[PDB]
DNA sequence: AACAGGATGTATATATGTGACACGTGCCTGGAGACTAGGGAGTAATCCCCTTGGCGGTTAAAACGCGGGGGACAGCGCGTAC
DNA sequence: TACGCGCTGTCCCCCGCGTTTTAACCGCCAAGGGGATTACTCCCTAGTCTCCAGGCACGTGTCACATATATACATCCTGTTC
């Protein structure tokens, strides 16, 4: 039921919509979800500066993967990344995912 | 057709259950080649059809051992993991829920009394 | 029930939903070929109590896709390797050493052999 | 308990059990944000999120189990800086 | 030369070959090698030691793959 | 007429200074007694992936030369990609 | 020389919903039929180039044991870090 | 808040590397042959437009179930101390 336009987005905002800057997000993996990693390696401790580097590889894994999505998701136009665009960016870089999609 | 395929389709012809046909569409899909012979779609069923029931088999019997009927993505990861020759084939992949075998490693589990080696004191 | 062929219809479906009885139309689905029923039915061969999962099918499903486009993939490498036009069982068969190895191969071959070899000399 | 030992516990119980160990919605709200300064107002799908947070737990785990025999290369058990550098590069990702 | 016939006679019998394709044969495996020693290094670091061993040499294909 | 050379291999050919400057092409100041032993599996667990594949290319092409095209189609499956020798 | 303690892992019967299947209708698209038709392959002669070895003539890379320096393995230990 | 466990300090003790024999092995020079890999010519049997037909198999309603996932009772094994 379209009621309005969005054109770049935010349609209808207003005053009805919410939205935040969302400075730093990549603390949300806390002590906990990093131990919880390396149990399923097999590791019996973890330094410090182990948490902020294991937050860092993340980063940086999911950089390399999202400019690879957001390159087909261009191509088909679509202002969303559905099954497929991660499918295809996970098959180029080797992290090929069975499940999910395809 | 009274004597032709028109009972037997492609895939019961070579005793396949697989669609065969449809593998013959991907082909031109696909442009992997200009031509394509009736022997290449049902060849890729044929892998398919020893492929798809030998990882069932070693995966269904994971589940008799997990005392669970239906398999879970659990029982796939297992099955693969546990041949070393499917290791091979696949493995530097990743597989929704499948999970990680047991791989504890022999330099943890101080079997050795915990107490110092000289004497009691730590 | 004389013959629809001739189509003024082709995307048909539902448009305005003009309906009599039932109503029961949407707009028409893309077809997503899915490998689920034939991986199911090798399943009850192997093991007939043993059912499956959703999650299972779709993980299955993704590997069933990714074996044939590696096969065909690779096969389709070395059709270029020579200069061969046409892909046949041979292309194949030498395919399956490269990506299968060991026992995977010789199970892979003798199955595919098998069912070229049983798919002519019938009819 | 001695913390050592009960982490060998926590071992057998999260290899044998299968679910996501990082959070959902602080994993979905850390990918929009790299989306943002990629692409602003790129949305994403609730299977996307989930197709990205298994493909990193995977990658994750693979990487902690690498450096897990870094440590007893040295003679060691405890993950140091040092066992993430010399994994990433040997696998030649960082150099 | 005569390690790579005997190594495709092993497999399959009355194979020829050419001093390019040897060549080839030649330059791959030793850079891999070359590639290896360099990685095996960082391995050594690690440890505290400049020596290469074993104990360097599988954990340094392990991490890159290789072995399974 | 089975009876024929098959004792140790030509592995052999890699000599202990060869072993020795491989590892000179890296950097390495001391290298173990086992690493000899070790190059030796490791070259052979190498060779035999690649090989494998060559044979199957010169085998489809019908062919008994193995020729350059037939190692890089070998190598560039699995890395280490050998510019040259192609075209 | 070996027992106490509190929680996790077991059987055994106990509830539920969602996942699964079965009807009953409905309709293209994917297979199937059956000849006419032009172009990639089976199959014959042609032709030079490729690999297998004679076949000698110096020379730079192995092959191996001894020597004296030094670096990996391994023992404890007080205080830092998880 | 606490001990498990980095790190320092130190030399067993077991070798990687340097220095000489040691001449046999890798290696290139001047030519032939038998076998095998591309041009050139003939003819041939699948798929491929004609040009139509009917059955599978995918959704939209309509009913009605079966195992997964955790609960109430009832009761043992494992791990880490004193």
């Amino acid at each position: 039921s379209g009621r309005g336009k969005g054109g770049k987005g935010l349609g209808k905002g207003g005053a009805k919509r919410h939205r935040k800057v969302l400075r730093d997000n990549i603390q949300g993996i806390t002590k906990p979800a990093i131990r919880r990693l390396a149990r399923r390696g097999g590791v019996k401790r973890i330094s410090g500066l182990i948490y902020e580097e294991t937050r860092g590889v993340l980063k940086v894994f999911l950089e390399n993967v999202i400019r690879d999505a957001v390159t087909y998701t261009e191509h088909a136009k679509r202002k969303t990344v559905t099954a497929m665009d991660v499918v295809y960016a996970l098959k180029r870089q080797g992290r090929t995912l069975y499940g999910f999609g395809g | 057709g009274k004597t032709r395929a028109k009972a037997k389709t492609r895939s019961s012809r070579a005793g396949l259950q697989f669609p065969v046909g449809r593998v013959h569409r991907l082909l031109r899909k696909g442009n992997y080649a200009e031509r394509v012979g009736a022997g290449a779609p049902v060849y890729l069923a044929a892998v398919l059809e020893y492929l798809t029931a030998e990882i069932l088999e070693l995966a269904g019997n994971a589940a008799r051992d997990n005392k669970k009927t239906r398999i879970i993505p659990r029982h796939l990861q297992l099955a693969v993991r546990n041949d070393e020759e499917l290791n091979k084939l696949l493995g530097r992949v990743t597989i929704a829920q499948g999970g990680v075998l047991p791989n504890i490693q022999s330099v943890l589990l101080p079997k050795k009394t915990e107490s110092s080696k000289s004497a009691k004191s730590k | 029930m004389a013959k629809s062929a001739p189509a003024p219809k082709k995307g048909s479906k539902k448009a305005v939903t003009k309906t009599q009885k039932k109503d029961g139309k949407k707009r028409r689905k893309s077809r997503k070929e899915s490998y689920a029923i034939y991986v199911y039915k090798v399943l009850k061969q192997v093991h007939p109590d043993t059912g499956i999962s959703s999650k299972a099918m779709s993980i299955m499903n993704s590997f069933v896709n990714d074996v044939f486009e590696r096969i065909a993939g690779e096969a389709s490498r070395l059709a270029h390797y020579n200069k061969r036009s046409t892909i046949t069982s041979r292309e194949i068969q030498t395919a399956v050493r490269l990506l299968l190895p060991g026992e995977l191969a010789k199970h892979a071959v003798s199955e595919g052999t098998k069912a070229v070899t049983k798919y002519t000399s019938a009819k | 308990y001695r913390p050592g030992t009960v982490a060998l516990r926590e071992i057998r119980r999260y290899q044998k059990s299968t679910e996501l160990l990082i959070r959902k919605l602080p994993f979905q709200r850390l990918v929009r944000e790299i989306a943002q300064d990629f692409k602003t107002d790129l949305r994403f799908q609730s299977s996307a999120v989930m197709a990205l947070q298994e493909a990193s737990e995977a990658y994750l785990v693979a990487l902690f189990e690498d450096t897990n025999l870094c440590a007893i290369h040295a003679k060691r058990v405890t993950i140091m800086p040092k066992d993430i550098q010399l994994a990433r590069r040997i696998r030649g990702e960082r150099a």
